[PDB]
């Protein structure tokens, strides 16, 4: 099939025009219809566009959409961004056989204030947890804007799939975003490797922190 | 007592020769061509509707059967209806402007020997 | 108007069983198909089941083979799913719906926004367990700009919620306490961190007060700093 | 008291999915293709109507 890649976050200053795309890796979006889906965390989602541009009644004229045939994509344009444009925007269509093909959850969080680089803190195992037989490492990421960040953990030469969980960025009382990533390791795993590192990517630039074994717990 | 219908009916996309003293209004369902008129003697005309915020692109359309090309563009948030005009078979495609709206409607009429 | 109703939500034992129902009112539901999709955090909604005018033919998604099962009743006008004994990933809100694409002309909108509200279904089982508080220690590697960060990790507790405080509630500013997330292992984890002036680490003691109401347990733990300075 | 029309009316050349248990009868106006059925999955059928006494072309 052709998966529908998305920009997993995007934003502008509210009050002007913005665009969000949804691109099919293979196949052709021109083959059949495509429909778009706005969503709130609160109760349940609603549809915003169907048949690739058929605006539905009730929803305002601030929304619209079209199809880029050559690049194999659908797209939506939003004018006059209201305060409640904060949402998620899925796209989906059909496949070579009618089951569906879906797109990733496009988290749209639009806001303004001055930019702020993230603070990254990496914590090594505590003495009590090591006694507990828990090597767990914690990487705390705070005070960043825009609301999207990516976190990756590394074992110097080895790939690490297991034990990573990352929260969705959350707004604090200060109106800045915070998130935490934890890596659940065993004491054997901790002892076996030379070092572990946390890599944080924000606005296309990557920062890294590293920890190594030490004598004390 | 029988009452007139409020509208005359959403008729279907056919070809014919509408007599005079009659507005023909059309709402678009797809992209691209909406309608074309011609006397096939000294007047050919068509339109194309395009979604708001579309970049300047040359596009292909199954116009007059033999598929032809022309440029289109729209930046305003309203739909754009670009007319194409020709006064002869041996001529260029005089791309004429226009009708912009959000109603998504177009309208033509014959009167006084004038369209 | 058109109405979708559903039911069957609550806690679910993995390795357990229950039933999910989604009935429809406002439309025919004989010339339509019907599916199911599980929605959750940013993995995203995905196809589950497929029924379309009962050809004695259906389809199933990857993580639902066998342990799901589907039923479509035209008479009752509903979809009935019998659910047993799956992985904890099934913690999600289940949605029933169908988008209809047939060329209705102008003059009347036969169009839905076809989405029932859905039903929440969480995979848990969570016998009572007291929390484990782990220190997230500050250090020279962790400090920059005259501020130091420290914290407490509240792990392995059941059920929700827990309340975490610092300095007996005096210090509100500069605290970040995460809600709590359920891991694949089935345990809950959250972290609480605070920012403080770098000079006070020698002079002052910092204690985190963790309270877990269902178990009626309160624990206060003091974190002393260690001598490896900058 | 109202009576049925003698036949259900010459509808227009549309695309759709007729439900089951319904004969669809079609009369041709032009030459060539009259209709096509498919499912876009494992079935694609069309017809062409040709005037009598035509050469193999």
């Amino acid at each position: 099939n052709f998966m529908l890649t998305q920009p997993h976050s995007v934003s502008e200053s509210p009050g002007k025009t913005v665009t969000i795309s949804c691109t099919g890796s293979s196949g052709s979006i021109a083959s059949n219809y495509v429909q778009w889906y706005r969503q709130r965390p609160g109760s349940a989602p609603t549809t915003v566009i169907y048949e690739n541009y058929q605006r539905p009644s009730g929803v305002p004229a601030r929304f619209s959409g079209s199809i880029d045939r050559s690049s194999n994509s659908a797209s939506l344009t939003i004018s006059g961004l209201q305060t409640d444009d904060e949402a998620d925007y899925y796209c989906q269509s059909y496949d070579n056989n009618n089951l569906w093909v879906f797109g990733g959850g496009t988290k749209l969080t639009v806001l303004g204030q001055p930019k702020g680089a993230p603070s990254v803190t990496l914590f090594p195992p505590s003495s009590e947890e090591l006694q507990a037989n828990k090597a767990t490492l914690v990487c705390l990421i705070s005070d960043f804007y825009p609301g999207a960040v990516t976190v990756a953990w590394k074992a110097d030469s080895s790939p690490v799939k297991a034990g990573v969980e990352t929260t969705t960025p959350s707004k604090q009382s200060n109106n800045k975003y915070a998130a935490s990533s934890y890596l659940s390791l065993t004491p054997e795993q901790w002892k076996s490797h030379r070092s572990y590192s946390c890599q944080v990517t924000h606005e296309g630039s990557t920062v890294e922190k590293t920890v190594a074994p030490t004598e004390c717990s | 007592t029988t009452v007139e219908p409020i509208l005359d009916g959403p008729y279907q996309p056919t070809t014919f020769t509408p007599p005079n003293d009659y507005w023909i209004l059309i709402n678009s369902n797809t992209n691209g061509v909406v309608y074309e008129s011609t006397n096939n003697s000294d007047f050919w005309t068509a339109v194309v509707a395009i979604e708001p915020h579309v970049t300047p692109v040359d596009r292909q359309y199954m116009i007059f059967g033999e598929s032809k090309q022309f440029n289109v563009s729209n930046d305003s948030n309203k739909w754009k209806f670009l007319e194409m005009f020709r006064s002869s078979s041996q001529n260029e495609f005089y791309n004429r402007r226009t009708l912009t709206s959000d109603t998504r409607l177009v309208g033509i009429l014959k009167y006084g020997g004038r369209v | 108007e058109v109405q979708l109703v559903e039911s069957g939500g609550g806690p679910v034992q993995p390795g357990g069983s229950l039933k999910l129902s989604c009935a429809a009112s406002g439309f025919t539901f004989s010339n339509y198909e019907m599916y199911w999709v599980r929605q959750a955090p940013g993995k995203g909604l995905e196809w589950v089941s497929y029924i379309s005018t009962s050809p004695a033919i259906t389809y199933y998604a990857d993580s639902v083979r066998g342990r799901f099962t589907i039923s479509r009743d035209n008479a009752k006008s509903s979809l009935y799913l019998h659910m047993n004994s799956l992985r904890a990933e099934d913690t999600a809100v289940y949605y029933c719906a169908t988008i209809s694409h047939q060329q209705f002309s102008s003059g009347w909108n036969a169009w839905f926004d076809p989405w029932g509200q859905g039903t929440l279904v969480t995979v848990s089982g969570a016998s009572t367990k007291g929390p484990s508080v782990f220190p997230l220690a500050p250090s020279s590697k962790s400090t920059s700009g005259g501020t130091a960060a420290l914290g407490c990790l509240v792990k392995d507790y059941f059920p929700e919620p827990v309340t975490v405080s610092w300095n007996s509630g005096a210090l509100t500013s500069g605290v970040h306490t995460f809600p709590a997330v359920l891991q694949s292992s089935g345990l809950y984890s959250l972290s609480s961190v605070v920012t403080v002036p770098s000079s006070s680490l020698g002079t002052q003691t910092y204690i985190c007060n963790v309270n877990h109401k269902p178990s009626n347990t309160k624990v206060d733990k003091r974190v002393e700093p260690k001598s490896c300075d900058k």
